[PDB]
């Protein structure tokens, strides 16, 4: 199960 | 057991994963999660929020310390 991107916009 | 989200995570929108909204928790920016146990094999906490367990991802969260 795999891992969410975090968000680049927000990071 | 408490955890710290950095971010907001909305499976349903969000999540990689098919089974994503179903398994996994929903939460916003500082919202505080109750773990249980440790991370599993593919980074993942099970947790609790707002009378719901679910799965929680750890790079999207930050514990308590």
């Amino acid at each position: 199960r795999k891992l969410p991107e975090i968000p680049k916009n927000k990071k | 057991r408490y955890f710290v989200a950095m971010f907001d995570y909305d499976p349903s929108t969000m999540s990689p994963n098919p089974d994503g909204c179903d398994e996994e928790l929903p939460f916003q920016e500082g919202d505080t999660i109750k773990v249980f146990g440790d991370k599993d094999a593919d980074g993942f906490y099970w947790g609790e929020l707002r009378g719901r367990r679910g799965y929680v991802p750890h790079n999207m969260v930050s514990e308590v310390e």
